[PDB]
RNA sequence: AUGUAUAAAAAUAGAGGUAGGCUACUCUCCUGUAUCGUAGAAGAUGGGCGAUGGUUGAUGAAACGGAAGUGUUUUAUUGACUUGUCCAUGAAAUUCCAUGAAUCCAUUGCAUACGACUUUA
RNA sequence: CUGCCGAAGUUUCCGGAUAGCAGAAACUCAGAUCAGUUUUAUGAGUAUGUAAAAUGAGAGUUUCUAGUGGGCCAUUUUUGGUAAGCAGAACUGGCGAUGCGGGAUGAACCGAACGUGAGGUUAAGGUGCCGGAAUGUACGCUC
């Protein structure tokens, strides 16, 4: 295996108003609930269910039950921000996010862009 | 299909007498 | 051929009904791409048309249309209730409908 | 339908709109606001084009007061070539002349109005943000 | 229990790969491939240790961990020392004639209880049958799979069965005498 | 009534008895046919030595009624190939 | 959604008892109306105090002082069964006393099919020391190196094109 | 979400009733559904239980012309079609038109082996059954109750998998060439701001 | 019908690779909200610039597809179009939604209540 | 043909009268009386009977004239019991004169009581498919 529910593991929220936000499991409440925290102020420390988050491959060295300030300090020290972005998974999510807030004029420019991209179809025989 | 030897769902007359059987049990306990 | 279809594709599911009583005045329409009552709110008040073909050439054309309007969402799955000028025939269950983008409010 | 147009002014009920006739060939027209999709495309100047001449009576059709219509010479009449006075092409050409430098300065504006909008597979209008 | 695990130390055995739960244990004596799809257990391989892990399993499923452990250990023993079963013929009056064909994978038994029917048994794959000269009326079944060897012994014993006779007085039959390893 | 294995009890749709099952094909055996078509002429009776070991009438003469069918050689006029399908 | 309610009440003052004893209970209920009803039920069954003769002097919801601190709560209850007389003790690990009671009610109705009215919570305590924990599943939670793969994952848009990963 | 005029569903790894329930509703919605590999369908419950269920179904017969009794079909596609048919108003002209839009087959015949095959997550066994729960395969259930074409379907499927794999390697090799030449065009990085 | 656009296989307590020598690498997965395709009087008329490709129509083919192969390629031409990048004309008053045999008649009797069946002509 | 009003469904005396329920006619009554109701008080044995505030409604009589005088089902108390059924009362309910939603189907079950319609929202029951509506959310149990 590569994803284990352990203290300090980074998770991505999939259900709820915090969908798409990154968090770190500060404690294991039980088999079905865990306490998470995030350095972002808009994300408050809260108890969430595992069914609402996906376990990411990133694990940070964080002591059990660390407060919000300690979690943020550990998060900055271990640069989990841009460590998650280094993965192609994050790039796809951001590329998906950028695309969805595109508008009609941008979509028009994209088709011209990708058709200029496609006009080559030049491969050595 | 069901693998049972009897229809698990009974007849309306059969369930009606079961409420009568429940009536008998009340008679056995309360008065009889 | 990708320069048209300013409409959204829909299907005539059934009529607004209970288990045994049908109300043909209003129909249930599943707009594809719409998957919740919140998304159905966008299509409320849009113009839905049922397009069919006939043998007689009325107005020199064999294509006839029945107009209608989406009224309200139906259930949690994103289906809506539509009222047509002529109540849709019961033979059109599962047939294709066309949801216009007007009256626009975007 | 599907043509992308530049809004000149808001009338009492409709919008006086016209695509640059040298781009998409859409004359000056009243269009009801319920048949319009407002896009987040960059705004084109309109202060340089005079719009007071665009009135409801100016766009109004001559009254008939009778059910009479429908003739071959009647359809041979009207037509884009004639039955419209030269001032109508005149003011529009003034509009395009005032409008073209604005659309030319900002890139992709001419091709965008040349193209016609249409829905494709996997397009959901309620989720797309024009 | 959240976590129930069993740990096994693998021997000089070459490969103990568990790809798709299929254990292709290759050893100096030979190779056996077996399937473990019947059990939902994690086989984690690390160096010389193999862990069978079950998370949040019930008692019924947790019972499979040791059973999976035993069959893995048994087959590993097979690829390293192997299994040899010594079966001794038991007769009172009629000699039991046993013939070995294609290096013993088929055993033909004749003259049992004076019967004229030739009882032919084909052994399971990986099992070879030999007649040891050290002890008379002695059959040796050596192979890699303890399952195959013991099943072969069971089939031979069940074929030579006494029917309608007093087993108290009729002692005729073939029975397994020793169950051990080749080395 | 008789055996229900024959309960359709109806006229045969065919004048010629159709073969319904052919012997299983084997690649090891070289190529050979498996059926022939004849015409029933009649029967007679014959005397044949009974070489049946263990029988009460071993090494003895028996009278057997035997049907005679005329079988002029057939002409192979064509060939048909059959493909196995899930149907 | 249950709520913890402090309900203090006493019988109406009279000449015989001008200063009636004030009795307080910490009891859980979806709303204040249910809590005051449950309080009256317990008071009648213990002190024989009639509802008409009594009155509710204070009702206050009690929030969790440390809702962000994982705890272990032990609950003593009087289980009502076929025989209608049973005592049980259970331990639940969570961050709120209300959550533990909610888990207690769900568990009992699940395992023993006991309704809200049949169940009466006798006492709820917070077991802070790991040693007093009596439950093996709870103890396995308090182990220092707790780590396990996520179980029961399982994951309109019908007709998916590819097969689900249902893994990492 | 969205429909297709014709939908090919790979029934391998699915559940009989869950797939049938989804398919029956889709047929009523006016869609045409083709179900391939009906011999690979799964049913919750161990084989012997499901075998006994089928034997009980076979037991239904009359004393007057068993031809008047229920016709019991052993093919896995016919078993699936029976499940779908009981979920449709088949005595009604609407349900009859729904049935004619269903085509359940064993294996993947040529007209569909070159077409995309979608799956139904609401019916996939891995997403619906707790691990360690006994289940049976309709192909094994069919072959043990009278179906006599299990081997022919198996052999034909192995050949199709070989041909499909060869097509994939050619497609994969082609995709690598376009993948390599993709970054050659500078525009992909010039205006990658749009998320493409 | 309104793009009637998309063919690996298997696993889910794992797969797929790349790069290596059934074993040592690291990377990817976490569904398609993807990829392909998409500007043009239903799509007009010419002119450049830059590819030297793409999309096809009609011929000529050879290889492939048998499970229901009725389709896959490779092409040799020919006729078009090309938006890859720029230009110049045209558009409208539709001046606010509507779209050769068989049969009967005969013949046979291997058949038969009557039809049917097998023959012959 | 349409409309309006609309029972009784049984006491009490010898098949009839009386009364009850329904109307009509003619009166007096609104600083008045009523009530399938609840309080308060008195006593007496949580109930009882008697009297005197709350709430509601205009409240009263006289004549005379129709129809009705069954049953079935269920709850509770109680009287006995008997292999076990049940048998005997009382009690007010439901049906009966009454369609409609649900319970797969139904004299007695759950809702609900009816002019013709449009819209909205619910009861009971439901939301995999048949079948309108979550292959919803969360926690367990079961092979």
């Amino acid at each position: 295996f590569k994803r284990y529910v352990e203290v300090g593991r980074v998770v991505l929220v999939t259900k709820g108003e915090y969908t798409g936000k990154l968090a770190v499991i500060v404690d294991i409440v039980d088999h079905k609930r865990a306490l998470i925290d995030s350095p972002c102020s808009e994300f408050p420390r809260q108890v969430i269910r595992y069914g609402s988050v996906v376990l990411t491959h990133i694990v940070m060295k964080l002591p059990r039950g660390a407060r919000s300030g300690i979690v943020a300090k550990k998060w900055k020290a271990q640069d989990v921000c841009n460590k998650w972005a280094s993965s192609a998974w994050a790039k796809k999510l951001e590329a998906k996010k950028v695309r969805s807030q595109l508008n009609d004029f941008d979509r028009f420019a994209v088709m011209r862009l990708k058709k200029q991209r496609r006009e080559q179809v030049n491969v050595a025989v | 299909v069901s693998l049972k030897k009897k229809s698990k769902r009974r007849t309306t007359r059969l369930r009606s007498r079961i409420e009568k059987k429940a009536a008998e049990s009340k008679r056995k306990q309360k008065r009889a | 051929a990708q320069g048209h279809r300013l409409y959204v594709k829909a299907k005539h599911l059934s009529f607004q009904r209970s288990k045994h009583v049908i109300h043909p005045g209003t129909s249930i329409v599943k707009i594809e791409g719409c998957d919740s009552k919140e998304e159905a709110q966008f299509y409320l008040g849009k113009r839905v048309c049922y397009v069919y073909k006939s043998s007689k050439a009325v107005r020199g054309s064999k294509i006839r249309v029945i107009w209608g309007t989406i009224a309200r969402p139906h259930g949690n799955s994103g289906a809506v209730r539509a009222r047509f000028v002529h109540n849709l025939p019961a033979k059109t269950f599962g047939s294709s409908l066309r949801v216009m983008l007007y009256p626009s409010n975007i | 339908r599907g043509k992308r147009v530049v809004v000149l002014s808001q009338l009492e009920d409709t919008l006086v709109v016209t695509g640059p006739y040298k781009v998409n060939g859409v004359p000056i027209r009243r269009v009801n606001h319920r048949y319009v999709i407002a896009t987040s495309a960059p705004k084109i100047d309109v202060s340089g084009v005079s719009v007071e001449k665009f009135t409801k009576a100016y766009f109004a059709k001559q009254k008939r007061s009778g059910p009479v219509k429908k003739d071959e010479a009647f359809f041979a009449e009207n037509a884009p070539k004639n039955a419209l006075p030269a001032e109508r092409i005149a003011d529009q050409k003034a509009v395009d002349a005032k409008l073209l430098p604005a659309i030319k300065a900002i890139p992709n504006m001419k091709e965008y109005l040349a193209a016609s909008f249409a829905l494709s597979n996997g397009d959901r209008p309620h989720l797309m943000k024009f | 229990d959240i976590y129930k695990d069993e740990t096994l130390t693998i021997p000089k055995g070459v490969t103990v790969d568990i790809k798709a739960r299929n254990v292709t244990v290759t050893g100096p004596r030979g190779t056996l491939k077996q399937n473990l799809r019947h059990v939902d257990i994690e086989m984690k391989k690390q160096g010389n240790t193999i862990k069978f892990i079950v998370w949040h399993g019930s008692r019924k499923h947790n019972a499979c961990i040791r059973s999976v452990y035993s069959i893995i250990n048994n087959m590993i023993i097979g690829v390293t020392q192997g299994f040899r079963y010594k079966m001794r013929l038991v007769y009172a009056h009629f000699p039991i004639n046993i013939n070995l064909t294609e290096n013993g994978t088929v055993v033909e038994i004749r003259n049992f209880l004076g019967e004229r029917i030739t009882r032919v048994i084909k052994c399971l794959p990986g099992v070879t049958v030999s007649i040891s000269s050290a002890v008379k009326d002695e059959i040796i079944l050596e192979g890699n799979s303890l399952e195959n060897v013991s099943q072969s012994a069971a089939n031979i014993k069940q074929i030579c069965n006494v029917r309608n006779k007093d087993i108290r007085k009729f002692l005729d039959g073939i029975y397994v005498s020793e169950r051990g390893n080749i080395e | 009534h008789g055996s229900l294995g024959f309960l359709p009890r109806k006229r045969a749709s065919r004048q010629r008895g159709k073969v319904k099952a052919f012997p299983k094909d084997d690649a090891s055996k070289p190529v050979h046919l498996t059926a022939f078509l004849g015409y029933k002429a009649g029967m007679t009776h014959i005397v044949r030595d009974l070489d049946r070991p263990g029988s009460k009438m071993h090494k003895r003469e028996i009278l057997e009624a035997v049907t005679v069918i005329e079988t002029p050689p057939m002409v192979v006029v064509g060939v048909v190939g059959y493909v196995e399908t899930p149907r | 959604a249950l709520k913890e309610y402090q309900v203090v009440g006493r019988k109406v003052p009279t000449e015989h008892e001008p200063v009636p004893k004030l009795f307080r209970m910490r009891l859980f209920a979806p709303n204040e109306s249910v809590a005051k009803s449950r309080y009256w039920y317990f008071l009648k069954m213990i002190n024989k105090v009639k509802k008409a003769t009594g009155e509710i002097v204070a009702i206050n919801e009690i929030s969790e002082p440390k809702p962000l601190k994982a705890k272990v709560f032990g609950i003593w209850i009087r289980y009502d069964s076929r025989s209608g007389t049973h005592n049980m003790y259970k331990e639940f690990r969570d961050t709120t006393r209300v959550g533990a009671v909610e888990a207690m009610y769900a568990d009992m109705a699940a395992r023993h099919r006991a309704r809200f009215r049949s169940i009466r919570i006798l006492k709820v305590v917070e077991v802070e020391k790991k040693e007093d924990v009596r439950r093996n599943y709870v103890k396995q939670l308090l182990n220092p190196h707790l780590k396990f793969p996520l179980p029961h994952r399982r994951t309109k848009k019908v007709f998916a094109p590819h097969r689900p990963s249902t893994f990492y | 979400s969205e429909f297709q005029k014709v939908v090919v569903i790979d029934a391998k790894g699915h559940l009989l009733g869950r797939l049938a329930s989804v398919v029956a509703k889709q047929l009523l919605g006016g869609q045409k559904v083709v179900v391939v590999r009906c011999e690979e369908l799964n049913i919750s419950g161990h084989f012997f239980r499901n075998k006994l269920k089928y034997l009980a179904y076979l037991r239904k017969a009359c004393r007057y012309n068993p031809s008047r009794g229920a016709f019991h079909f052993r093919a896995p596609s016919r078993i699936f079609q029976k499940a779908v048919r009981g979920m449709l108003p088949h005595k009604t002209a609407r349900g009859q038109a729904a049935l004619e839009h269903l085509q359940a087959v064993e294996g993947i015949p040529p007209p569909f082996d070159k077409q995309k095959r979608v799956v139904v997550p609401a019916a996939l066994r891995v997403l619906r059954l707790k691990p360690g729960r006994k289940y049976c395969t309709v192909g094994r259930l069919s072959s043990e109750v009278g179906w006599k074409y299990n081997d022919i379907v198996a052999k034909l499927e192995e050949r199709r998998k070989v041909k499909s794999a060869a097509f994939y390697q050619a497609k994969l090799a082609k995709q690598k060439k376009i993948a390599s030449a993709k970054e050659a065009s500078p525009v992909n990085q010039k205006l990658s701001q749009f998320g493409y």
